């Protein structure tokens, strides 16, 4: 985990994710962009439902790569996120870091499309209202059809999900369309005897391989 | 462009000649800046001669071939929205001696280079009877 | 062993009903006019809907019924317009002779008519899901990719006015074919709330 | 690589409607009669005149709409009358008859009449146009190639007289065949006058 | 530039143009006919909209070639056309000399087909009311897509193009049929500072592989 | 003539200056920065006593070069420098385009030293004041010691001199220290029988070989 000007030294690197078996190659203009963008840290707690960030719509004001995406017009890049929670052996509960392909949202009791300023968060990302339907309809107990990791906090404190190019299309618009989902659901929640147990969750994204056009 | 409104997705790469057709003796320079798509077309020559250039001289040079990048065409609408620009800004003014006409003149050309494609045949919008049976 | 019957080319390739619609015949300007999509039915739409992005040649198969208000033998015509053309806007338009969209013309008493539309989209799939807005500015709509657009079946009736006036349905018949598939996602458990986005009531 | 679209023989052999009329039926004198030229529809009179030699096969498909004033079971005849034979003026013409007209009998109930006209002209190709004047003196016809016109497509109902009335409408298709083409040309820009000259207004 | 008893001995021989790549060959009776026909120059000016000739009638009544076509009744020849426009280092403008086949004219708000007087022009030729749609309902823009020369009097004061056979026939009539039309249309008007500035232009019509029949 | 996205199509491409016979090399962070930027157009005029740019002064606060100056901390380039003098055959004059290492200017008449105003110009530079001592005490006749070339308009119209890397240390800080000025001073003045004769000349500045230090 040592990508550019960014490291994350960490210490328990556990197996990561390639999703859907697929590393991420250049498409056969290309150190600046392939660093890790710390995202700020969330604060997991009882009452949690969720966090979600949509990629790059989380990364397009960010550094090379938030310059890169207004200068430019069609992108191409994977992802490499890592997920860390770090908490104490008396914590408990366990997290689906699950990335979605083209999640397209659906708002809840209404027949009114979410308009963009409820998809288009960025760095903040946004927060599940409903986490059991994944807030599209379908169903969180199916969603390790997706590449997923879990946190046990028993077992592990982070997860790393590599993605690729996920597209239908060769290049791609980035402050259009967003490709990858990066969700993180609470399934069991959080537990210390103390109410307010406030775990800390910190979210790093690499675009691996970015390429651009139309400067 | 009369061509590619029989189809409806076009890709590929253009070029456009731009020829100077004033006097022998008319110098001056000339700066023919190229705005990718989405970019926005520039309001000014220092904004122009920041982008994708060519500075030319038409003293005695009256001829300049830009070749426009492969663009992929109808993969960039939402109705044709923008493809780019070329834009011609004064680098100098027109110097042309006194028995020369002061008012001088470009025509410019366009022509699709050999990967240029057309896809899904239409009918034009173009043409939209007086006098057998 | 038993593998071939869950393949996705047998999964999705039934001729399903994606579109009945009646209309009447005097002096939609009684013509029938479908936009091609697949949310039409949500018994189809969430089996195409377990997946993220499909490449299908469809092959529409046009059944057409009539009823009098002693049947006649009638002419239609079945136009498929693609995205870049113009449809129809009455029966008797001039887009109803188009030389580049691809017309059928067939009788009642034939069998019906069965044309195969390509893979029509710009991108090397249709994504059934679309995480990004149409529109380049805010003003677009959610879920919505215009590369994705099939195009759209106009038919009428090609006989001119008659003394009769009678019903015809039309039922319009989908197989997809040659089907490749990606990236499967769960299934649906809420209803439908409209066929433009997945909203969900509970 | 994506050339095989923008074919001459793909961008022109589309059988598009270049002949529509009605007639009517009872006691052209109520028989189709038309000059098999292409100027008649300005969508494919431009697509034409995109080039100065054409060379190709006409592929006429014939449609025929019946429509009472229960419709019935009608034979039509369908002949082209070649540039050196004669047409019929009236619908119980001998020129019906004719051994060496290519005539084609054809039903209301059947799928449409289709022949093939060859390549007509007495040079290697035709001359969509002619700097020149038909005839020998100076009150020939401008743009108007004796060499080039093909025949004419005479369309009867064959039918004796019937104590119903009504009107027969007869959609002609031609899809033009083995297209070989010379000199490309520019398009026009300006809207037609005439289908027998090249005149515009601005 | 050579031919027959004629001879052109300008200075700027540039490039020639032949015809959609054809040489004229013989089809497979044959000096006289193939000579320069120098006709009378045109003045340039700075309202002229353009001249054209149509091929052969601009040749039908001019010496070795204008007898043999009124005393035959089928030709077949290809052309070979020097159009020069001298000047000096002060004028400017462009010229577009086409060459169109076919080149069927239309007449102006009206539907009455030109007449016989409004084509066969001669030796004079004619003047473009509308160069803009080359007096055809077409476009002067697209007008390269025809055999053509540009004449920049900045760059060239020459153009030469050789015309090949073009007809759908193997002979033709040559007091009925014209093949070739030889346009000179003024792009860019000509410019000095003296307002009645009138450059001349002068067009010479080689008839190359002239072949009769039926004398 | 032809460095990134910019190029510069003209003519008379004569003979360069390699200042003190030294070419550009790397030392042994480095397209973005490698392109012509051409300034803003001076008018040559009768009573013109000369231009003067200070490198990388000039080029300090425009496109790549000027983010990287502005961003890092240590520069280290050469330059070429292509000075282009557009005229008739009318115009009369020589200038010499002179490239001086380490022009200390000097104030006139006084014991203040220049400010930083009179010295930092920017992309305008500046204007000789007394052109014949080269605004230094000095001398314009000996100025033919640096590297020079001539621009006599009876004989050419244009001047590259390309420039090394001309310091005492190995890299350098552009926002404080100029190391090269391009001079153009006309030594035999501008003349056709017109008195506003107005001609103009155009400088052409491509930074070579740039590196940088201190993101």
């Amino acid at each position: 985990l040592k990508l550019g000007n960014s490291a994350i030294v960490t210490q328990e690197a556990a197996n990561y994710c390639c999703a859907y078996g697929e590393w991420p190659n250049y498409l056969p203009t290309q150190t600046a962009t392939d660093r890790f963008y710390t995202l700020k840290s969330v604060k997991w707690e009882t009452g949690s439902t969720g966090w979600w960030w949509k990629l790059p719509d989380a990364l397009n004001n960010i550094g090379m790569f938030g310059q890169n995406v207004q200068h430019h017009y069609l992108y191409r890049s994977g992802f490499l996120i890592h997920v860390q929670c770090n908490a104490t052996k008396f914590h408990q509960g366990a997290l689906l870091v699950v990335a979605i392909p083209e999640h397209q949202r659906g708002a809840h009791n209404t027949n009114t499309s979410p308009g963009f300023d409820d998809i288009m968060k960025g760095e903040e990302g946004g927060t599940f209202n409903h986490p059991y339907v994944l807030d599209d309809g379908t169903s969180l107990a199916c969603a390790t059809i997706f590449p997923h990791q879990w946190i046990n906090l028993r077992t592990n404190n982070s997860a790393t999900i590599v993605l690729p190019w996920m597209n239908a299309a060769p290049m791609d618009f980035p402050l259009r369309h967003n490709q990858w989902t990066l969700a993180i659901i609470p399934v069991v929640p959080l537990g210390t005897r103390t109410t307010s147990s406030m775990v800390p969750i910190t979210v790093s994204i690499a675009p691996m391989c970015c390429e651009f056009n139309g400067l | 462009g009369n061509i590619s409104r029989y189809y409806t997705h076009w890709s590929g790469s253009l070029e456009m000649t731009f020829m100077f057709c004033g006097s022998f003796m008319a110098a001056g320079k000339l700066i023919l800046c190229y705005t990718p798509p989405g970019g926005s077309c520039p309001t000014t020559r220092e904004t122009a001669m920041l982008g994708t250039h060519i500075v030319w001289d038409f003293g005695l040079q009256s001829s300049v071939t830009l070749i426009i990048p492969w663009i992929s065409g109808s993969h960039y609408r939402m109705t044709n929205a923008n493809v780019g620009y070329v834009t011609c800004f004064m680098q100098t003014n027109l110097i042309v001696p006194s028995e020369s006409s002061d008012t001088c003149s470009l025509i410019g050309f366009i022509a699709a280079k050999d990967d240029f494609s057309l896809r899904l045949m239409r009918d034009s919008p173009d043409i939209g009877l007086h006098a057998a049976y | 062993h038993g593998v071939s019957e869950t393949l996705v080319e047998n999964f999705l390739s039934r001729a399903a009903l994606v579109s009945k619609r009646s209309f009447e015949y005097k002096d939609d300007k009684n013509f029938f006019k479908w936009t091609i999509n697949t949310r039409s039915f949500v018994q189809l739409r969430r089996k195409l809907e377990l997946f993220t992005y499909l490449r299908f040649d469809a092959e529409i198969t046009i059944l057409t019924t009539v009823a009098v208000n002693g049947l006649p033998d009638l002419t239609l015509q079945a136009m498929f317009v693609p995205t870049g053309a113009l449809t129809p806007e009455k029966q008797d338009s001039f887009h109803w002779q188009s030389g580049s969209n691809a017309s059928v013309f067939f009788k009642i008493s034939d069998p019906p008519a069965r044309i195969t539309i390509p893979f029509m989209c710009i991108n090397s799939a249709y994504s059934v899901f679309y995480d990004g807005f149409a529109g380049f500015e805010k003003n677009g709509l959610y879920g919505i990719n215009p590369a994705d657009t099939i195009g759209n079946l106009c038919v009428r009736i090609v006989n001119e006015h008659q003394p009769v006036g009678f019903t015809v349905t039309v039922r319009v018949y989908m197989k997809p074919k040659h089907i490749k598939a990606w990236a499967p996602r769960p299934p649906r458990t809420l209803p439908y709330m409209s066929i433009a986005n997945a909203n969900y009531k509970g």
